[PDB]
RNA sequence: GGGGCUCAAACCACACACCGAAGCUGCGGGUGUCACGGUGACGCGGUAGAGGAGCGUUCUGUAAGCCUGUGAAGGUGAGUUGAGAAGCUUGCUGGAGGUAUCAGAAGUGCGAAUGCUGACAUGAGUAACGACAAUGGGUGUGAAAAACACCCACGCCGAAAGACCAAGGGUUCCUGCGCAACGUUAAUCGACGCAGGGUUAGUCGGUUCCUAAGGCGAGGCUGAAAAGCGUAGUCGAU
RNA sequence: AACCCACUCCCGUUGAAAAGGUAGGGGAUGACUUGUGGAUCGGAGUGAAAGGCUAAUCAAGCUCGGAGAUAGCUGGUUCUC
RNA sequence: AGGGGAGUGAAAUAGAACCUGAAACCGUAUGCGUACAAGCAGUGGGAGCCUACUUGUUAGGUGACUGCGUACCUUUUGUAU
């Protein structure tokens, strides 16, 4: 099936009112000061104040 | 002599689209829909120049009716008395006195009652 | 102040790229960069290079400081589109449009 | 429904699923630290942890059972000789899983599986 | 038509008042016909259709004129003027041409023709991403790696999904340098871009020798003309 | 079995495909299948005959001309008073 | 790739997809309206708010509430159909 009348500008923009994106949970590593995702290893290799992967 | 239509066609569309300002959707930005809206808006404007005279007279009557009954008289008995005495003030001025110059409206009403009508 | 930076012919659609652009409008430059560094969207990687260079333009050309700045203006315009052909069933052909956009970021101490 | 049901299909057949977790466990006992998807990392601890418990008692019966489950001669040698002796007094929980981010290619959540007391 | 209506807000007679149209009157304007020498009177819904009067566009004369870099046409706002098509004056853009008045000629006015050509919407960030043999780690390079290379381990074909001739194609083959577009994703990779290189025969396949079906065919026989058939002959591989 | 064919079901119908696929199915030393080259064609050819086939076109191919055929039939026909 | 300066030029919003650069279409910014309200989306009436200035018998923007109101073309005896 297909539309009988084309949708308007307002009709299609009302449908997109639920398309806004969310923001993640970012924490600051207390020892150094790097910003990482919450509950994730730092981009440097730190988690909860400990080297874990040494790059 | 070949004639090109580009320049006079553009001025003719722009006259219609300028009258369609403030309309909704395609009625103010595409010519085909805007032309019909401008024609229809001119039919209503012609017709509502007549209704405007009807709607205001009905408003004046409804307000003289309210003002006459505060003085103890209906609208139809007031008009009969006013024609009977001599008075020929408009309905537009009678409705204005009913709201603002209430002490002048009272004198006119008791003049109409004194005409035994 | 109001230093700008533009990226023309960004190889991504404007509707896709405008979802990211709404996240950083009016925010400070310091925190708008974190929000883009931890985003899964592809537009957030393209728009992170435009913002990072709009800050650099405010440094070399206007002697500003990163702390004072904030994203005063950001918008996404359309661009040229490439037109291709996609073969469908029963000998039919469809037209594919590959869309692009222009990304513009302005920073200002004001 | 799937009330009180255990396991993950992971869009693989049972033979594929069983064969993939052998490779991961065999690689883990050799490198001590691997990077995989988070859903796969959580299904691996139900395979690689019962193998370390089995190696705490060394006997012909146990090594044959371990080789039937990890068909790798080096992994049977690594167990019974390095692990199981290192973890001789650990009441379970021999591996640690840490979220690390998302892949560039498809945005899949990744993880780090490692052994708890690595020599590093 | 609804609310609601019972000495009615129903019905039957009588009476007085009011509401009520673009009808009639009052006031101010415009027009058609007729009459008189600006007044007077009667009119002024309208399809097919008949009759009358005009606006605007392109070119030619008026014009070796007039306007114009102290800013032409064109574009975009505002103000104003007519009963209308329309005219006029100015702000900004533009950067070199325009044409008063009165005449003459027309490729002379678009919303429709499942009209023609370009551009762009809605569906919609929706279906789909092409066999359901199958992938997991480590390392390297790199701006960046699920997909590139190497290693360890898994799977699949194996009278094929391996190898080789003929047809067909035509540089797709190898190396260095690249990633815009092409590859239904990314790409550092490629049958992609640029530049260089690469194919060696007495015996292999052709050509050369011989003919089949068939073709052409000196003379010839036939046929308005083009031409048809065919002898000697010479082409034609499977 | 290879090879040639197309009886049934389901899927697919904007298809992987302008006629396929997976499961079963018929013939399989012959009135068989197939490669290469050659012959017959538009009121003409060919046809174990279905008005079937003659380049995804067939109760008379395609292409260019007569040609802007003809259309008592549909559609459309552009500024103002 | 693309940009921010600096230079050339009378002029780079004349920058090589380069004179002018309209419309559909897509955005950012400001003013007002909009989440108890039913329909060709207008018009008659009309409050409040915002801006400008000659400070309210003015100009511009918006339009709460309310009376009336079923597009255009064609073909028809007749169409919101
Ligand atoms: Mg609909
Ligand atoms: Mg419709
Ligand atoms: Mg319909
Ligand atoms: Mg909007
Ligand atoms: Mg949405
Ligand atoms: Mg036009
Ligand atoms: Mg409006
Ligand atoms: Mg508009
Ligand atoms: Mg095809
Ligand atoms: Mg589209
Ligand atoms: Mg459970
Ligand atoms: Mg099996
Ligand atoms: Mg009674
Ligand atoms: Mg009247
Ligand atoms: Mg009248
Ligand atoms: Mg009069
Ligand atoms: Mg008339
Ligand atoms: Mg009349
Ligand atoms: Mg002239
Ligand atoms: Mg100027
Ligand atoms: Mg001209
Ligand atoms: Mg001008
Ligand atoms: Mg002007
Ligand atoms: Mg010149
Ligand atoms: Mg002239
Ligand atoms: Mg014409
Ligand atoms: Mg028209
Ligand atoms: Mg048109
Ligand atoms: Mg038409
Ligand atoms: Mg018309
Ligand atoms: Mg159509
Ligand atoms: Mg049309
Ligand atoms: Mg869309
Ligand atoms: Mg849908
Ligand atoms: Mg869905
Ligand atoms: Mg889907
Ligand atoms: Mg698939
Ligand atoms: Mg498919
Ligand atoms: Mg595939
Ligand atoms: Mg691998
Ligand atoms: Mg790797
Ligand atoms: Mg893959
Ligand atoms: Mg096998
Ligand atoms: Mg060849
Ligand atoms: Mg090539
Ligand atoms: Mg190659
Ligand atoms: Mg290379
Ligand atoms: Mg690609
Ligand atoms: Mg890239
Ligand atoms: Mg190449
Ligand atoms: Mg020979
Ligand atoms: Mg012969
Ligand atoms: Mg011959
Ligand atoms: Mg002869
Ligand atoms: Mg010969
Ligand atoms: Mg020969
Ligand atoms: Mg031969
Ligand atoms: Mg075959
Ligand atoms: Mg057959
Ligand atoms: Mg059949
Ligand atoms: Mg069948
Ligand atoms: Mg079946
Ligand atoms: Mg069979
Ligand atoms: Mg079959
Ligand atoms: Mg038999
Ligand atoms: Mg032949
Ligand atoms: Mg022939
Ligand atoms: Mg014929
Ligand atoms: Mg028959
Ligand atoms: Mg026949
Ligand atoms: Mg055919
Ligand atoms: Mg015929
Ligand atoms: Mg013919
Ligand atoms: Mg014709
Ligand atoms: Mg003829
Ligand atoms: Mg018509
Ligand atoms: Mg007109
Ligand atoms: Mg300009
Ligand atoms: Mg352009
Ligand atoms: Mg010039
Ligand atoms: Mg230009
Ligand atoms: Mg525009
Ligand atoms: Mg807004
Ligand atoms: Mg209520
Ligand atoms: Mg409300
Ligand atoms: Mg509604
Ligand atoms: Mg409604
Ligand atoms: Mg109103
Ligand atoms: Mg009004
Ligand atoms: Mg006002
Ligand atoms: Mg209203
Ligand atoms: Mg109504
Ligand atoms: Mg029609
Ligand atoms: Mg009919
Ligand atoms: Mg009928
Ligand atoms: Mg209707
Ligand atoms: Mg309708
Ligand atoms: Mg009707």
């Amino acid at each position: 099936a297909v539309q009988q009348n084309k949708k308007s500008r307002s009709a299609r923009d009302m449908r997109r009112s639920h398309d806004a994106l969310e923001s993640n949970a970012l924490s600051v590593e207390k020892s150094t000061g790097e910003v990482h995702l919450r509950h994730h290893v730092s981009p440097d290799g730190f988690y909860r104040g400990r080297k874990v992967v040494d790059k | 002599a070949r004639v090109k239509r580009g320049v006079i066609a553009r001025r003719r569309h722009k006259k219609i689209l300028k009258l369609a300002k403030g309309y909704y959707g395609a009625r103010s930005r595409v010519f085909r829909v805007a032309k019909q809206a401008v024609i229809k808006a001119g039919q209503y404007a012609y017709r509502d120049r007549r209704q405007r005279k009807r709607q205001f007279r009905a408003l004046w009557i409804a307000r003289i009716n309210a003002g006459a009954r505060q003085n103890g008289l209906s609208y139809s008995r007031l008009i009969a008395g006013l024609k009977k005495a001599a008075i020929e003030i408009d309905r537009k001025v009678l409705a204005d006195l009913a709201v603002n110059e209430k002490a002048a409206f009272t004198a006119i009403v008791e003049k109409a009652k004194a005409s035994l009508a | 102040m109001e230093v700008a930076a533009k990226l023309s012919g960004a190889r991504i659609s404007a509707q896709k790229a405008r979802l990211v652009a709404d996240q950083i409008r009016g925010k400070k430059v310091g925190e708008a960069l974190n929000l883009l560094a931890f985003s899964s969207k592809k537009a957030a990687e393209i728009m992170k290079k435009v913002l990072e260079s709009a800050v650099a333009n405010a440094e070399h050309n206007e002697g500003a400081d990163v702390d004072d700045l904030k994203v005063s203006t950001v918008f996404v315009n359309e661009g040229r589109s490439l037109k291709r052909i996609m073969p469908r069933a029963k000998g039919r052909a469809d037209r594919i449009v590959k869309r692009s956009c222009h990304i513009t970021v302005k920073v200002a101490d004001k | 429904m799937r009330h009180r049901k255990s396991g993950r299909h992971l869009s693989r057949t049972s033979a594929h699923r069983k064969a993939m977790f052998q490779n991961m466990a065999v690689s883990l006992f050799e490198h001590e630290l691997i990077k995989t998807t988070l859903p796969k990392a959580k299904e691996l601890r139900r395979v690689a942890e019962p193998l370390i418990t089995l190696a705490k008692e060394d006997s012909v019966a146990n090594r044959r059972l371990a080789f039937d489950r990890t068909r790798s001669k080096a992994a049977v040698g690594k167990l019974f000789n390095d692990l199981g002796k290192r973890y001789a007094n650990r009441p379970g929980g021999y591996l640690r899983i840490l979220k690390c981010g998302f892949r560039a290619g498809d945005n899949a959540p990744m993880a780090y599986v490692e052994l708890v007391d690595r020599p590093v």
